[PDB]
Formats: structure tokens, sequence, C-alpha cells
């Protein structure tokens, strides 16, 4: 295929993603980003190539919303992960969604060049977090640990833990803080599978 | 191991320089299938202090120039905060300088910051003063450092890991 013609499929493809993001479909939004993204890089396209080609395309304040939602708790993540424990997997993971997402947007817009979310649509931490989690839980590799636990399984045993404190309505920076840096080290067993 | 990891973060638009900052900063090393396709925006180095091994790891938060409001994701959960602006540039200036005032309104007192003034090329026109980033930074009580020579960049590093370890 030439250049031209997959220029025009990563338009279709970062318009999957808008598509996704207008939807509010988290899980979605994050796989068509990351479907972006491998297209991209098997064809050798960077964000500078694509930006002219979508320059009639918008990303709404309802998809900004969403946008920043995912930046800030990928942010504050990130580094709750980072701890005495290990300090590499568990932010190394959450960084690449964060910068997939940026790429997304590098796409899009040039450099500088402001977000205008609608608070109206602004996700819920806990609920972004979540998604992240089953992102990450998906797209680790199968061996990989965070510290002794298998990346999934802990992936799981933390979605769990943010989803009871829904559930006790103890929902906060500090409680899901507390997860989020975890690595499991009071588990009487290394989580597998 | 280590006794310390300090949690620094990198603040800064495209364009004013910031990989100037991290150059005593390495990329960790990942097996890691999808890391390996994308990249983390962290990096990291230890050094020693006192007979105590810390762990900085530096955040160029992957992002950032797209969500300026100023949020708990700038002024907490870092032991360190540094920003920079473009000395060439007085828009550059005016943003950071509203950007740590911000901070300032809801950091704690624990955190340890820095303006940096950059300057990228040999060749371009500086036109901010470094008497009024110097005045605004003592206003807020922070160090200012003006850079281009990378030798004063990790000297800056170094004091403020010093500063962030008798605190911790």
């Amino acid at each position: 295929v030439t250049r031209i013609e997959n220029l025009e499929n990563a338009k279709k493809l970062w318009d999957n993603a808008n598509s996704m993001l207008e939807k509010g479909n988290i899980s979605g939004y994050l796989k068509a980003a990351n479907e972006l993204h491998k297209f991209m890089k098997e064809k050798n396209l960077k964000e500078d190539d694509l930006r002219p080609e979508l320059s009639d395309k918008t990303i709404s304040p309802k998809g900004y919303a969403i946008l920043q939602s995912l930046w800030g708790a990928a942010s504050d993540y990130s580094r709750a992960a980072a701890t005495l424990t290990e300090s590499t997997v568990e932010p190394g993971l959450v960084s690449a969604v964060n910068k997939m997402s940026a790429f997304f947007m590098d796409c899009k817009l040039s450099p500088n060049e402001r977000a205008t979310p609608d608070p109206d649509f602004k996700v819920g931490k806990s609920k972004i977090l979540v998604g992240i989690m089953q992102f990450i839980k998906d797209v680790a590799d199968p061996t990989s640990k965070i510290w002794m636990h298998n990346t999934k399984a802990l992936m799981n045993h933390k979605i769990a833990a943010i989803q009871k404190l829904e559930r006790s309505n103890n929902v906060n920076d500090e409680t899901l803080e507390s997860v989020l840096s975890s690595k499991g080290e009071n588990l009487s067993e290394y989580l597998s599978y | 191991e280590y006794d310390y990891l300090f949690k620094l973060l990198l603040i800064g638009d495209s364009g004013v320089g910031k990989s100037c900052l991290l150059l005593r900063f390495a990329d960790d090393t990942y097996t890691e299938s999808y890391i390996s396709t994308i990249g983390v925006d962290f990096k990291i180095r230890t050094i020693e202090l006192d007979g105590k091994t810390i762990k900085l790891q530096i955040w160029d938060t992957a992002g950032q120039e797209r969500f300026r409001t100023i949020t708990s994701s700038y002024y907490r959960g870092a032991h360190g905060i540094i920003v920079v602006y473009d000395v060439t540039d007085q828009e550059s200036y005016a943003n950071v300088k509203q950007w740590l005032q911000e901070i300032d309104r809801y950091a704690s007192e624990n955190v340890n910051k820095l303006l940096v003034g950059n300057k990228s090329d040999l060749t371009t026109k500086k036109v901010v003063d470094n008497t009024t980033a110097k005045e605004f930074a003592d206003s807020l009580g922070i160090p200012f450092l003006e850079t281009s020579n990378a030798t004063n960049v990790e000297q800056a590093f170094m004091t403020m890991a010093a500063e962030i370890k008798k605190r911790m």
C-alpha cells in the first residue's frame, strides 16, 4: 500500500477512537487509541504526519472531559504506584496508557493547544481507575509481574478493592491512593494466572 | 532496594526545552510488550546522600500541555516540582507564573519547588528579565535557576534532593 492510503486508514482509526470518546466508552476509546498507535508504528507514521489530515475533525468538550479524566487518574496512579516495594512495572504500565492517550491528542492538536473540557462530562475517578486497570489487564503480558504478583491478577485484586470502597461509600483520594500504591505486601500468597 | 524514593514532577510546555533537564536521568528497562511499543513518561536515577540510597523518579507527565487547570495532579503526590519556562518567550513566563501561583495556593509547604528559566539555543532572543523572575521566585520563597551549561542543572537536582531528604 501507499503512504496516502495508510494516512487515510490512520484517519479512520483516529475517528474510531474519537467516536468512542464521544460515547463515553472508556474501554473502547483505550482499545481504539491503541489500534491507532499500533497501525501508525507499523506504518512508520508519526503524529505530525496525520495532523494535517485531521484539520476538519474536532474533539468535543465532552471528549476533552473524558481525556482530562483519564489524564488526572493516570498521572496520579503512575506516581502512587512508584514505591519502595517496586517502581517499574506498575508506573510503567499506567504511564504507557497515558502516553497513548497523549498520542491520540497529538495526532489532532498542535503543540500547547489546550483542551477545552466540559465539566459536566467529568468521569468519576474511581470509574476511570477501574477502566485503566481493565485495559492494563488486557495488554499486560501473561507472565508480567508487579513485584511478586502476576500483573493481571493484581489488577483484578485492585479492581475489587476499588469496587468495595464504592460499596461502603468510602471513596476518596486517600483510600484510592492506598489501593494504587499497594503491592499486595500483606497478602499471604502471591497472586497468579 | 532504596532507603528513599523521591518523586519529581517536571512541568512545562512543549518548546521550553524540558529535555535539557533530563540528561542525568535514564529510562528504565522493560520487557513488557505494551510498554516496549510506547515507552513511559518518567526517568530515573540513584544517588547516595548521608549513607542513604535514594531513587529519584521524574515524571514529565504525558499530555500535561493539554490540561493546564491546576489540580491535585500538579500540587499533590510529588516530593519536588520543577517548573520550566523559556527565556526567549514572555508568554511562557506569564503562563508558568500563573501555574506556580496556583500551585503555591494548594500545595503543602512540604513540597520542594524550583523555577527554571531555560534558553535552548545560542541564537534566539532573550526577553524575560531574571530580576523579575527572581523577584517572583523569592515572593513564593522558591529557588530560581537560569539554564542553557548543563552543570548548574545537576547542582539544582542535587540541592533539591538534599532538601527533600531533610523533610522526609
